[PDB]
């Protein structure tokens, strides 16, 4: 008796679980090669207008391709919440949460273990990961020099996974003044990626100051001096006012001919209420008509036009002041201050300067390259950068990279799974050497050996020696200290437990019902 | 240049009969004092930019405008105004209560020649206190097709100009430097 | 000759290859590459 | 066959009475009721002809609802309009509808500012123009570089009305069909 | 006819606008009710304004939606209507005594029978069936018997 | 036929009839359809199952409403299965899976009794009579726990907690969830004890963190930022002062207008400089009155334009915009307040009074939301949920209400039993002791509904793998050894098939509603003797 | 009789007056209690929001300074109409017509229930068992057109919201809550009970 | 009876006039049987079907005599002069109880 409609298909045997299995082996075998600092960046063609997209992150990789199975969503979504959440360490969670249902696969079909065995021995293995990450933290909170200096490492980690692998070395100090200039802002919309075609990939800068996209717009001056700020949001031009109802009973044209002029005289009695400031430089984010343009000339104020929302909170906190409206107050109200202002062209489009502010609360990067597609993974390296930098501010604990992470998880795993006598030692073991993999296909993607370099770091660790790891330039142990490579403590906590939880999710499932498509 | 029909709504009433020959003469003399005013400045020359939402010079002005020989040219784009102001010097005009002479630029001789069925407006001479002069340079050719290309060659011709006074310096082409980096790599490469 | 009905002549290596739709994306970089010689330099747009 | 339907279908109650000379009474008066009828019904329809600006609260209350109008399946179409001051558009937009209020007085011609009609929308994409007909949104227009753009004009515009079902092909009111008395008077004359 | 619109210039207008459509509305039912009427039968669809002071009083509203439907009933009372709103004239009232509300098949009906004194014309017929056949062919057999009653008229 | 065509319903060729005993087949084999995927599923050792919606959304869910609410079916016998669970789902909230189980199990018995020619309203009528009887005797062997202090009665409620999040997801943290929801149901209760309010608490759920970061806060979720982001984001409250002085307005910032339509006519140009300042001083008196009231927070419904976002910064007052009516009702219960409609009837009374205000960012760019919290006991609990994935954080929202819903069921006097398993077989050897006495002719009847009761524990066997027989033979042998009725299943594996040792506890309303919903359904299914269905 | 999906048959009860869902989430609908010991039930058809009066709208103004007055008048004459209902003392407060959000939040403040979206075969069932009548105009009010019951209690049913009428001393209604597991239970026990309440 | 209509709506019931209702009956004869139970459903609300099964039952045993020689209107006046006596003799059936 077939109870479903036309057109359904159901799995409810061992294939649902192999269908399921192997859709996560797919999603894992995809981001192997893009792990690590030797790993290979990949290609995507779209299917509409043709428009090709460069990215080594495994989130924009797993959204953009399509993908039908249930199991490959839970790849697809877990990687999206790490994107949003942290913006690093996604593939890490898709390749770790699919090796575990990889090795969660061996025990279903040879060993025959149940479901919840399995995840009730990565609850207390999990459990016993992160009190592993309590211990092996160190806070360098103390010394803001000290910090000063993880930072920098953290950006010589982050930033070697992309394509700006030898230009690290100076990004990293780009990127570090960029949080020191934030002060512990961790909001990432508060800093402008101008994208600029053309040049040497190492002629990046960060200026101290904002960049404007546009320019002035008729005949105010590019270069002046001493200039004070006045943002506005406000209409400001040919205001029509809050109730749309309003209108003129006319009884003759020349009674008109004033009303129109008084729609000019408030006008100009508005900018009138400007110059009560004693101001050299005006900003407003609605497109300025001509009529308020011209009234600026004679009292000689600079006028900048068309300005975007989201730009008028950078531009008022690199300038320190207030935006400001109803100008009949000016004592209450705030302006900011600036040393010079100069017009500059970085390529066809012109941009202005700004330098010499007082309040340093955002800054903008401008990037160059050869290919927008260059450029564009230089868009997304820089923003995963900043982004575990800006958590590092309020996490300022870190955890220490290059295999040693995953392996002291894997000694404090494997010390718990002799105190636990039964048939959940094997799922506990499952999870630890589940984590063996993370250093494996990192060394794979360099080009060497799998099993003795990895038996070589398992020696070093149970000696007592908790800061050895894995060094790809030469293919040999090394001390982590003096390499300078670190992560931060959310980040090895967010994918220890973005892994687990995803391996929680397809393996309490049985049965898969697929519906028609709509 | 327009009759008035501000911004904001409006509806205009009429009440009695008489009043349709006021506003009749109100209108015209609406745009007879503003070309009254004109004429007190002694502005020869007027260019309107794309009017939007009414018609830029109304039909009933361009016979006061005609009839005191102001030549008028319309349906300019935006942002070509930057370059007008910034070639002839002349500030631009935004109500006739900012309208004065000083603000106006000058120019010897505005001529429209009648030549192969193709306009010309041309400006002979300019003379301002300007730091920023500027300059245009017409295209000629048979089709479209060798005027767009003609256009990128000079393109192409002026970018070499624009990177010898950005970059000083400059070295001998013909091949030359790929004979002699190649050479001169390949002297070290030997030694590497 | 384009989709629409404009004809257009073209040395410049940045038109010649703007105008040409490329299939592949690898060789549709090359067209980046002639937009960014041709915004940084203006000149050689063909020899890179 | 069209030759006997032209008398008719082609002359309104202004034009029928042309024919009252050639063609019979009973044929032509019993028509004339009939479009006489049509013309009644036009006016209790006529609950409109100026634009609507209203308020965010009112947005309901004015447009979804009175998209219903008697609910005889008496659906009104409202038409709806994102403004914004900023945009070239939008101002274009706006005359539109003070001129279309003015002729086309059963449709309901609705205004309101973008910023206060979405939740933080998107300010490139206005300005925004909505069709509701009986709760349902029968179109939603995205901005007017279909329509001509900077260049739309008012035979545009009414040609989009058509489009949507709010204006019949062959109504006299519309501009395509509108012809002016000059062209009448030359067809006659050359005929 | 044309064009119905408010308009109030001034907030004194606009608070009189709500009670004046109030008071006249009730105004118009007292030269009604004062004259000893219980029930109206209204031509077209009736203002709920004008039902909340028709049931004050305990008078009867019927809906006739119809040109037929309005002139068949005068004929039982023998009531000459008037369009106007004011007060109907003595003589033209008509005299109904009983109007009862019964279930006879599941719906609601009402009900106008007189009496033997001041006997009144075009009386109906309840016919009650099973099949909804039956009674249109019945019904017709009343047409023709009442067809065959104008027979005796004219010779 | 005699050669005319032979037609009596529209549709004739389309649609088919059934009849007889393969009606029947078709019945109870479509009942083991459902069933065998909502055996495997019950129980603490089940497994989820992804539902795929017609749009490409999944959801992966373990309770039978959802699983049956998202599937397409054809056969109508499983809809009236699929209201079944949604009727356990609405009302009770517990026992969907079993619902379906058990009425299959009904089912699964009554073929064998079909098959011996027992007239079905017979067979109808025999479980009607034993589903009194059972609910009869249960009611008497259960223990009233009102008599217990309140100490004890929160002990209650995290033996009921635990069995609730347990056999869901979110049975790792159920140990703080089981805390968390009765910490819930602390804050938002009668004095009495008594008719709770279930509509105080909604649920809200966010995607992101992990499941250790969700707690415990008393306030409104708006997602929402603050107008004009200058002002610092975390506001506190004064000095002295009661509090931070809540205000909500449902009329947005601008001149007051008529509601109707209107034509301000201005025709001349001092009226028309008169028409400035009345739009300067209506932004002057506007400020002025919520400055006069005392208020720092102001919530707005109709949002307004930025003319008021300056003059809001300076006086140091944050706002919002763009509020639906919705959570103005949540806002109102939760702080206390009054929301006054306009500024004229502005008064200090109807502020509301809250702890403080704040906002952070959960990650990189998401969006910003709103948080707000208590200083007291207040009768508004909003849960504050995280989850790694969508569909993680979307099962611990129906999972979270479930677990509210169990509470709501012992908040009802005298409302408990011990589960496990132990309430079926204990309800099951009564019945077969009745039948050896009312035999009649039902005697079967009664043997159908005492063995379809067990197959709950044959469940719990199957899916912890244990020997079904050796089970309900331990079970069914203690049972008559000794008189002592709280004995089950325990498939967690902490011996002892004890259990009040284990501290589970499941609703006494919500146990008989097992066998009435079971029973109700069965007598309808029975009943069906002629199937027309039409084609699609 | 109504229909509420979920629930069993075994559970239903006999009530002494009518049951009928809200159909609406208001803004103010949790600030009003939910108890009250001595309620009186008014019958209103008026629509309590602000909106057009007399279908229509058009005002014209001249001066900008009554501008401001002529909406103060619309505030003044709809809390007018409101407070000719508050009163009288009616606690519960019924319409056919919708009823705005300006309206029940100035009844949630001082302790008045109120509901809407109600058809009219329900509002004629509310007269009868409360014993009152209809009024469509607030000015004509009295005390003695009110209706009363012994108690009100609105309570969870079905994940549906009811208000009970229940002890009235005359009674002309008799309405009972149909709850069952599928659509047809709850439609089978309905003409059951219909072609059984037909014979008696 | 179980019935599903073209547009997917699930019923369950045992009634001559709602099993009749959502069964679309293009035959005219039969629409008769339909006829009869809302007439019987719209007054009484009971015995709907023991009205149909007896209908059939009536032309089911006029069909042998209609095969024979014996006219329609033989047929009808049987069961009209008949049902006078049915009726008075159910008079008769039926009590006058007033006490209890
Ligand atoms: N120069 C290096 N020496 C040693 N280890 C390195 C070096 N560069 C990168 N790594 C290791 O490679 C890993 C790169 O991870 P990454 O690609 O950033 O993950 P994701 O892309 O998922 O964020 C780091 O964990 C780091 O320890
Ligand atoms: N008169 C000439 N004689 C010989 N070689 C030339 C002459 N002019 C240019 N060349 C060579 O030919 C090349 C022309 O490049 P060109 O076509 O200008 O590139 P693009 O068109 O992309 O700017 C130059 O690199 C130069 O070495
Ligand atoms: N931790 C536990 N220990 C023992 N029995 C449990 C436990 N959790 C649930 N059960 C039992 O499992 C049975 C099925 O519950 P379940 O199907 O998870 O709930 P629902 O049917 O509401 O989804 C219940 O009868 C209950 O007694
Ligand atoms: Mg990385
Ligand atoms: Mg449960
Ligand atoms: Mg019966």
């Amino acid at each position: 008796v077939q109870i479903f409609g036309d057109q359904v298909t159901e799995e409810r045997a061992e294939n649902a679980r192999l269908s399921a299995f192997v859709g996560a082996i797919a999603v894992g075998d995809l981001v192997k090669s893009t792990l690590g600092p030797k790993g290979m960046d990949k290609l995507l063609q779209s299917a509409s207008s043709n428009t090709c997209m460069v990215t080594n992150d495994g989130a924009t990789i797993l959204k953009s391709i399509p993908l039908d199975n249930p199991a490959a969503k839970v790849l697809v979504n877990i990687s999206k919440v790490q994107d949003d959440e942290v913006g690093d360490g996604t593939t890490s969670v898709t390749v770790l949460s699919a090796e575990l249902l990889r090795e969660a696969e061996k025990l279903i079909d040879q060993s025959k273990i149940h479901p919840q065995t399995i995840i009730e021995g990565y609850r207390l293995a999990s459990a016993a990961a992160l009190d592993a990450l309590t211990k092996a933290a160190v806070d360098n909170s103390h010394d803001k020099t000290m910090f000063r200096e993880d930072l920098i490492h953290i950006a010589k980690t982050t930033l070697s996974s992309k394509i700006l692998s030898q230009d690290k070395d100076h990004f990293a100090e780009l990127a570090t003044n960029a949080i020191l200039r934030l002060k512990g802002s961790t909001n990432l919309e508060h800093i402008q990626i101008i994208k600029i075609l053309g040049g040497k990939l190492s002629d990046s800068f960060l200026d101290e100051g904002f960049i404007l996209a546009k320019k002035f717009g008729n005949n105010q001056p590019k270069r002046i001096e001493n200039a004070k700020i006045l943002i506005a949001n406000t209409t400001l031009d040919t205001d029509k006012v809050k109730i749309f109802g309003t209108k003129f009973k006319v009884d003759s044209t020349a009674k008109l001919a004033q009303l129109e002029k008084a729609e000019r005289e408030k006008m100009k009695n508005k900018i009138a209420k400007i110059s009560k400031f004693g101001i050299n430089t005006f900003i407003n984010r609605q497109l300025i008509y001509d009529y308020p343009e011209q009234l600026f000339t004679d009292l000689g104020i600079n006028s900048i036009e068309h300005a975007d929302f989201e730009g008028v909170e950078r531009l008022a906190l690199v300038t320190g002041g207030e935006v400001v409206s109803t100008f009949d107050e000016p004592s209450k109200c705030k302006l900011g201050e600036c040393d010079v202002i100069e017009e500059i062209m970085l390529g066809e489009q012109p941009f202005l300067k700004f330098s010499g502010c007082k309040a340093g609360e955002a800054c903008t990067i401008v990037l160059r390259g050869a290919t927008d597609q260059t450029l564009d993974e230089a868009e997304r390296s820089l923003h995963d950068a900043l982004s575990v930098l800006s958590q590092t501010t309020k996490e300022t604990r870190t955890v220490l990279g290059g295999g040693c992470a995953e392996m002291v998880m894997s000694k404090a795993v494997d010390t718990e799974a002799q105190n636990i006598d039964g048939k959940k030692s094997l799922a506990v073991e499952a999870f630890a050497r589940a984590l063996r993999q993370l250093p494996t296909i990192l060394a794979d993607n360099a080009g060497f050996d799998s099993s003795e370099l990895v038996s070589k770091l398992r020696s070093s660790i149970y000696n007592g020696i908790s800061t050895s790891g894995l060094d790809l330039n030469n293919g040999t142990i090394a001390d982590m200290r003096q390499l300078g490579i670190v992560e931060s403590y959310k980040l090895k906590r967010a994918v220890v437990s973005s892994a687990s939880e995803a391996a929680e999710v397809l393996l309490r499932v049985d049965n898969i019902i697929r519906a028609r498509p709509r | 240049i327009s009759p008035p029909k501000p911004d904001t709504e409006n509806n205009i009433i009429v009440n009695d009969y008489r009043q349709m020959d006021k506003i009749l003469k109100e209108e015209r003399a609406y745009l007879l004092n503003i070309c009254k005013k004109i004429k007190k400045a002694k502005c020869n020359v007027l260019l309107i930019q794309k009017s939007i939402l009414r018609d830029a010079v109304n039909d009933l002005a361009l016979h006061f405008l005609s009839k005191l020989n102001i030549m008028v040219v319309k349906d300019i784009e935006r942002e070509e105004i930057e370059f007008l102001s910034k070639g002839l010097g002349c500030k631009p005009i935004a109500d006739i209560e900012l309208f004065t002479e000083d603000r106006l630029g000058s120019a010897d001789l505005v001529e429209e020649i009648d030549s192969d069925g193709s306009k010309i407006v041309r400006v002979t001479g300019i003379r301002n206190n300007n730091a920023r002069p500027t300059v245009s340079v017409v295209i000629r050719g048979a089709n479209n097709m060798i005027i767009d290309e003609t256009e990128r060659s000079l393109h192409d011709a002026l970018c070499v100009i624009r990177c010898l006074v950005k970059e000083r310096g400059l070295i001998a082409g013909g091949g030359a430097p790929e004979i002699e980096i190649s050479r001169r790599l390949s002297k070290e490469a030997r030694s590497m | 000759k384009t989709s629409r009905g404009e004809i257009i002549i073209s040395n410049d290596g940045h038109t010649i290859l703007k105008q040409m739709a490329i299939l592949h994306p690898v060789a549709r970089m090359l067209v980046e590459v002639s937009a960014a010689q041709d915004s940084e330099a203006g000149d050689g747009t063909t020899s890179v | 066959a069209k030759q006997h339907e032209n008398r008719l279908e082609d002359k309104d109650l202004s034009d029928l009475e042309e024919l009252e000379d050639d063609e019979d009474e009973d044929f032509l008066e019993a028509y004339k009721i009939k479009r006489l009828n049509e013309i009644r019904k036009l006016q209790e329809r006529s609950k409109f002809g100026e634009v609507f600006h209203i308020n965010k609260p009112e947005y309901n209350k004015e447009v979804t609802l009175a998209s219903q109008g008697k609910k005889d399946d008496g659906g009104v179409y409202v038409f709806v309009h994102l403004s914004l001051q900023s945009k070239l558009q939008s101002r274009i937009l706006s005359h539109l509808f003070q001129s279309a209020a003015c002729k086309f007085r059963e449709i309901k011609f609705v205004e309101i500012p973008a910023n206060r009609a979405i939740e933080n929308y998107p300010e490139s994409n206005c300005p925004t123009l909505i069709v509701y007909y009986r709760g349902e949104v029968i179109k939603n227009m995205i901005t007017l570089l279909e329509l001509g753009g900077n260049n739309s004009k008012m035979e545009d515009f009414e040609d989009f009305m058509v489009k949507v079902g709010a204006v019949a092909e062959g109504d006299n009111r519309l501009i395509m069909n509108r012809d002016d008395e000059e062209s009448r008077e030359e067809r006659k004359l050359h005929y | 006819e044309t064009k119905g619109t408010v308009l109030l210039h001034n907030a004194q207008e606009m608070l009189d606008f709500s009670k004046g459509e109030e008071k006249q509305i009730d105004a118009m039912m007292k030269e009604i009710a004062d004259m000893g009427v219980e029930c109206i039968v209204a031509g077209a669809g009736v203002g709920e304004l004008a039902l909340h002071y028709l049931n004050r009083y305990g008078i009867l509203v019927l809906k006739v939606p119809s040109k037929f439907e309005l002139r068949r009933l005068c004929r039982v009372c023998g009531a000459t209507p008037l369009p106007r709103l004011g007060a109907p004239t003595p003589e033209e009232l008509g005299l109904v005594e009983t109007v009862k509300t019964m279930e006879i098949g599941g719906d609601r009906v009402t009900v106008f029978k007189q009496e033997q004194g001041e006997i009144s014309r075009t009386s109906t017929i309840i016919l009650r069936g099973a099949t909804q056949n039956n009674l249109d062919d019945i019904e017709r057999a009343i047409d023709d018997g009442v067809a065959a009653v104008k027979g005796l008229m004219k010779p | 036929e005699m050669g005319r065509p032979f037609i009596i319903v529209k549709d004739q060729g389309n649609k088919k009839r059934q009849h007889g005993l393969e009606a029947k087949k078709s019945h109870i084999l479509a009942a083991r359809s459902v069933a065998s995927i909502i055996k495997t599923s019950l129980g603490p050792r089940g497994l989820d199952k992804i539902l795929i919606s017609p749009d490409g959304e999944i959801t992966i869910t373990n309770d039978g409403a959802t699983i049956l609410s998202q599937m397409e079916l054809d056969n109508e016998i499983a809809k009236l299965l699929v209201q079944l669970s949604k009727s356990q789902d609405d009302e009770i909230g517990d026992g969907t899976t079993g619902v379906v189980v058990l009425a299959s199990a009904l089912l699964d018995q009554a073929l064998e009794l079909i098959q011996k020619g027992i007239h079905p309203i017979k067979i109808a009528n025999g479980f009607d009579e034993a589903a009194k009887l059972a609910i009869s005797k249960l009611e008497e062997t259960c223990d009233d726990i009102s008599a217990s202090n309140d100490e004890l009665f929160r002990d209650f409620l995290l033996r009921a907690a635990k069995t609730s999040l347990g056999s869901k997801i979110v049975s790792k943290d159920h140990d703080r969830f089981a805390e968390m929801a009765v910490e819930a149901v602390i804050n938002v209760m009668d004095k009495d004890r008594k008719d709770v309010d279930f509509d105080l608490i909604k649920m809200q759920g966010r995607v992101g963190g992990s499941i250790s970061d969700s707690k415990l806060i008393n306030g409104v979720i708006l997602d929402k930022d603050f107008s004009h982001p200058q002002m610092p984001k975390c506001v506190l409250p004064k000095e002295g002062s009661d509090g931070v002085k809540l205000a909500i307005l449902t009329c947005p910032f601008e001149p007051p207008k008529p509601k109707t339509k209107h034509k301000l006519d201005i025709s001349s140009v001092e009226e028309y400089q008169k028409l400035q300042t009345y739009e300067q001083d209506k932004f002057k008196e506007m400020i002025d009155d919520v400055k006069k009231a005392g208020a720092d927070v102001v919530i707005c419904q109709w949002g307004f334009d930025d003319e008021a976002n300056h003059l809001l910064l300076q006086n140091d007052l944050p706002a919002v915009r763009w509020v639906g009516g919705q959570e103005l009702e949540h806002i109102a219960i939760s702080t206390n307040g009054r929301i006054v409609p306009r500024f004229q009837d502005l008064s200090k009374d109807k502020l509301g009074t809250c702890s403080r205000i704040y906002e952070q960012e959960f990650g990189t760019t998401k969006d910003r939301m709103l948080i707000i919290e208590q200083s007291k006991e207040t009768k508004t609990v909003t849960c504050f949920v995280r989850g790694s994935n969508k569909m993680i954080v979307d099962e611990a929202e129906r999972a979270l209400h479930d677990s509210l819903c169990v509470v709501r069921n012992l908040v009802k006097d005298s409302r408990v039993v011990y589960g496990g398993g132990a309430a079926e077989v204990t309800m099951s050897l009564a019945v077969s002791e009745e039948a050896d006495k009312q035999r009649g002719i039902d005697q079967y009847a009664f043997r159908g509904f005492a063995q379809a009761l067990d197959t709950i524990p044959m469940t719990l066997a199957e899916n912890s793998g244990l020997d079904p027989i050796g089970t309900l033979s331990t079970l069914k042998s203690k049972q008559l050894k000794e008189k002592i009725s709280n004995i089950g299943v325990d498939c967690l594996g902490y011996g002892s098939n004890d259990m009040k040792e284990l501290f589970v506890v499941d609703p006494f309303i919500g146990k008989k509603q097992q066998i009435l919903l079971a029973t109700q359904l069965c007598r309808m299914i029975l009943k069906i003797d002629n199937v027309i269905i039409s084609g699609k | 009789i109504k229909k509420i999906p979920g629930g069993a048959m075994e559970e239903s009860l006999f009530i002494n007056g009518v049951a009928f869902k809200k159909t609406f989430s208001y803004a103010g609908f949790e600030q009003q209690p939910k108890k009250f010991n001595n309620p009186k039930i008014l019958s209103l058809n008026v629509e309590l929001e602000l909106k057009a009066e007399k279908d229509n709208a058009e005002v014209r103004v001249e001066h900008v300074e009554d501008y401001q007055a002529i909406v103060d008048a619309e505030w003044q004459l709809i809390f007018e109409k409101l407070r000719q209902v508050e009163e009288t003392g009616a606690n519960i407060v019924l319409s056919k017509l919708p009823i705005g959000d300006l309206a029940t939040q100035f009844f949630a403040d001082r302790n008045i229930f109120c509901a809407g979206r109600v058809s009219a075969d329900d509002m004629n069932r509310v007269i009868q068992a409360v014993g009152g009548s209809i009024q469509s105009t607030t000015s004509d009010i009295k005390p003695e057109h009110l209706g009363t019951c012994a108690l009100f209690e609105e309570m969870q049913i079905g994940s549906e919201r009811y208000n009970l009428f229940q002890g009235c001393p005359q009674a002309k209604t008799c309405t009972l809550l149909l709850r069952g597991g599928a659509e047809q239970v709850i439609a089978e026990v309905e003409r059951s009970l219909h072609d059984a309440i037909m014979i008696v | 009876i179980l019935i599903v209509t073209s547009n997917q709506k699930t019923t369950i019931s045992n009634d001559g006039a709602t099993i009749l209702k959502l069964l679309d009956v293009v035959h005219p004869a039969a629409k008769t049987l339909v006829d009869i139970s809302r007439a019987q459903d719209a007054e009484v609300g009971d015995g709907t079907t023991s009205v149909t099964i007896l209908a059939g039952e009536l032309m089911k045993e006029a069909k042998p005599f209609l095969e024979e020689g014996i006219s329609s209107h033989l047929i009808m006046k049987g069961y009209r002069k008949a049902v006078s006596l049915a009726v008075e003799k159910i008079n008769e059936l039926a009590v006058d109880i007033t006490s209890e």
